[PDB]
């Protein structure tokens, strides 16, 4: 796999209590980095990782504007979305937006994409042109049509190309201790009797980073160790593939 | 780096 | 909903103290001040995101200051008022770094004491009757005099609507007299009708003058009456035959 | 509309040893919407100092949460996670299990 | 200046494109606008651009060429009604907004049939005052202010009677000396 710089928007509205919840975190790869809750007093952009900690306010500044401009244009869009729907202001909807640039071997540009989900659903989705939208519903056409005919698309696909891999390069350096360092699972099997006629083996991974990793031989969902690795097991030998290990474990 | 201009649906 | 400002004019005198007020667009949550002068573009003065009053030109006065304390409408005061402090003070809204849309503006003109103020005396003046037989045509002028400061908007009225057509209204006010620079306005304006129209005695004609001046807030210790915002019209119906 | 329930997960960081300090992880999953209840118990008593990560979501819209606290587990102690979302009718409780 | 365009007054014949053009130094900016403000008044958005290319709407176009950093308005079929400053206005890199000194076009009027005259009027209520009025010329006549300092002369004025698609000039002059001549006021 290859290098990101991703965020995941969630905004809900709130009827009668107010202003919709909003949270934004921003992910350089498997490691969260920032975070923006709407909920706190004065609300603020935050680091989230230790290496974040260093940068000036200018930064925290400018990412808390974007983050609070974004959730007053996501507060919008739910009041827009409900129109479409013909949905009463009694009932609660979420709008869910991720955005993220990949880098290729050679530290260049090599993919970028954003879609928007309404009430778990996808939406409307940016073409791999970076130039277009399409819709899925009869209301997300209503979306595409306002979208292109603002050139959406221009902005977000020069935040894409350039921005987000400029800065994806900048967190990257910040914290390539921690980024670029590898870490490989430590792997060992347990005996787990069900009676004295079966008996179940569980394949253990833990303390990998990064999440992407594949137990061949009841298959358990990657899961966060709370220090930055993760953890893995498979049960009914044990083939364990990942990008730390020169070749598979088994 | 968050995008500044978040799209108008 | 668009944006709004009041006062749409203010006179306040040199030294003296004022504050504008803005409300924005409802889903709007930046809100910008900027004041403009003859032939210059926006210069900016401060923005705010929702309550937060995020820059401020580097180049801003003490004296003038802004807050937008509900993070909805916003107030910009300037105190000691100088001469060189009049001009359009300009409100705009925007949903993020979108368009940003204006609102009316707010005209202050600071005056060296507010005894220099007066209201428009107007008159209409009839079409030439030399006109009406060469061109089958009747121009009414219109004249607005000894006015300061130079508010003024000017109105053609015929049988109670106003009229847009055949009207057109000096480019701005002239001094009557160049030398002084406390110099009080005149302002004409012309509506053409064709002969048949002006000789028609049922028709009235009514050139209006909205005045901005003093507000009921302004002190007048004066005999002359109080020179407030008004409307001074004056009017003429068709001669027949 | 769609609603997703929560895959729940209770584990610890390191392998369990009695005596010796750990954290307890409660991984709720794949539920939609957002708002959900999340204690982690003390032989049915509700633990007090409980953080948890920022909510963020997966490629199908799901969230995810990590709710965690420091503990020295013991031979005799249970330790559960107790989750309550729109979509079930009572609290569901997940008894952690060391050796999972 | 981050925004450049030429502030001095372009003149236009009622019926030409208008061409507005405008340059901004950062390569970068996002954002692309043209804003119409009436004399007194305060500026209107009239067009937004973000692509190169064109964008239409009615009589008016923005072009849009990040390459040469050019952002122009073209106003079709210009009308008096379109005698105004134009305001270009940028978003940098960081959508930061400048706008520009602004553009003042004069659509000067079509005037098919000039017949030059000058006549005189008297106050609907005094008999004793009057204004002479210099009226019918044609686009390219120049008004001149006098050397009396008791006589007043307004700049032109262009009404359109809609109804008669007939369109006129008009200039005012006035005293309160009265050993005033009409015929003479207007040179």
């Amino acid at each position: 796999g290859s290098h990101s710089l991703k965020y995941f928007h969630t905004s809900v509205s709130r009827p009668g209590r107010g202003e919709p919840r909003f949270i934004s975190v921003g992910y350089v790869d498997d490691t969260q980095f920032v975070r923006f809750d709407n909920d706190a007093a004065s609300p603020r952009m935050v680091p989230r990782a230790p290496w974040m900690e260093q940068e000036g306010s200018e930064y925290w500044d400018r990412e808390t504007r974007s983050a609070r401009d974004t959730a007053q244009i996501f507060r919008v869009n739910l009041r827009t979305l409900r129109g479409y729907y013909n949905q009463s202001e009694a009932g609660s909807h979420t709008l869910q937006w991720m955005h993220g640039c990949e880098l290729g071997p050679d530290g260049r540009f090599l993919r970028g994409y954003e879609q928007f989900a309404y009430d778990g659903k996808d939406y409307l989705t940016l073409n791999e042109d970076l130039r277009s939208w399409t819709a899925v519903d009869t209301a997300a056409q209503i979306s595409e049509q306002k979208s292109n005919d603002a050139s959406e698309a221009e902005h977000q696909r020069a935040y894409l190309e350039d921005t987000c891999v400029e800065w994806l390069h900048k967190y990257l350096e910040k914290g390539k201790e921690t980024l670029l360092h590898l870490e490989p699972p430590k792997t060992h099997v347990t005996h787990h009797p069900i009676s004295d006629h079966e008996a179940t083996l569980r394949c253990w991974a833990l303390g990998f980073y990064p999440a992407e990793i594949t137990l061949t031989w009841e298959l358990v969902e990657t899961r966060p160790a709370g220090d930055g690795t993760f953890q893995k097991w498979a049960a009914v030998t044990c083939h364990v593939q990942h990008e730390g290990l020169p070749e598979p474990v088994t | 780096r968050l995008p500044a201009k978040a799209p108008l649906l | 909903t668009g944006v709004s400002q009041n006062p749409r004019h203010k006179i306040t005198k040199r030294g003296q103290n004022v504050t504008f007020r803005c409300d924005p667009i409802s889903d709007h949550n930046r809100l910008y001040w900027y004041r403009q002068t003859l032939g210059q573009g926006p210069e900016f003065l401060t923005y705010f995101q929702s309550e937060a009053q995020l820059e401020k030109s580097r180049l801003l006065s003490d004296r003038f200051s802004a807050e937008r304390p509900k993070g909805s409408f916003s107030t910009l005061e300037i105190q000691r008022t100088e001469q060189g402090d009049s001009a359009m003070y300009l409100c705009a809204s925007s949903l993020g770094p979108n368009e940003q849309l204006f609102g009316p503006g707010t005209r202050l003109t600071v005056v060296e004491d507010l005894n220099k103020v007066f209201p428009p005396e107007v008159a209409v003046f009839e079409p030439s009757e030399a006109e009406i037989s060469h061109t089958q045509k009747a121009t009414l002028v219109c004249l607005a005099t000894g006015f300061y400061p130079d508010h003024v908007e000017l109105s053609w009225w015929v049988n109670g609507k106003e009229v847009h057509s055949g009207v057109c209204t000096d480019p701005q006010p002239l001094k009557e007299q160049p030398a002084l620079n406390d110099s009080r306005y005149a302002l004409s304006s012309r509506l053409r009708v064709s002969a048949t129209f002006w000789q028609d005695p049922r028709n009235h004609f009514r050139c209006q003058v909205q005045f901005y001046g003093l507000s009921e807030n302004d002190e007048w210790t004066q005999d002359r009456a109080k020179p407030v915002t008004q409307i001074v019209s004056a009017e003429a119906w068709g001669r027949a035959d | 509309m769609i609603q997703r329930t929560p895959k729940i997960q209770v584990y610890s960081r390191h392998p369990a040893e009695n005596g010796k300090s750990n954290f307890l992880n409660c991984y709720v999953s794949g539920f939609h919407p957002s708002d959900i209840e999340v204690d982690l118990l003390k032989n049915g008593e509700r633990i007090e100092k409980v953080e948890h990560s920022d909510l963020s979501f997966s490629k199908d819209w799901s969230f995810y949460l990590l709710y965690y606290t420091e503990f020295t587990p013991t031979e005799k102690d249970e330790y559960a996670c107790r989750v309550n979302h729109v979509t079930l009718s009572q609290p569901k409780i997940v008894k952690w299990d060391r050796d999972m | 200046k981050e925004v450049e365009q030429n502030s001095g007054p372009l003149s236009v014949p009622e019926g030409a494109i208008a061409s507005l053009n405008c340059t901004y130094s950062d390569r970068r900016s996002r954002s692309f606008f043209w804003y119409r403000q009436y004399s007194g008044k305060s500026p209107e958005l009239i067009m937004s651009i973000y692509s190169n290319g064109d964008k239409e709407d009615g009589r008016f176009t923005a072009q849009l060429n990040k390459a040469s950093q050019y952002v122009s308005l073209l106003i079709r079929d210009s009308q008096p009604s379109d005698s105004a400053t134009y305001l270009c206005a940028v978003m940098d890199r960081e959508y930061e907004i400048s706008f520009g000194s602004g553009t003042r076009l004069l659509v000067r009027p079509d005037i098919q049939n000039p017949d030059p005259a000058v006549y005189q009027l008297r106050d609907s209520k005094s008999s004793d005052k009057s204004v002479c009025l210099f009226t019918d010329f044609d686009s390219q006549t120049n008004v001149s202010q006098s050397k009396d300092s008791d006589v007043y002369i307004t700049d032109k004025c262009v009404l359109d009677m809609r109804s008669m698609d007939f369109k006129s000039n008009s200039a005012v002059a006035w005293s309160n000396k009265s050993d005033f001549a009409c015929a003479n006021a207007f040179n």
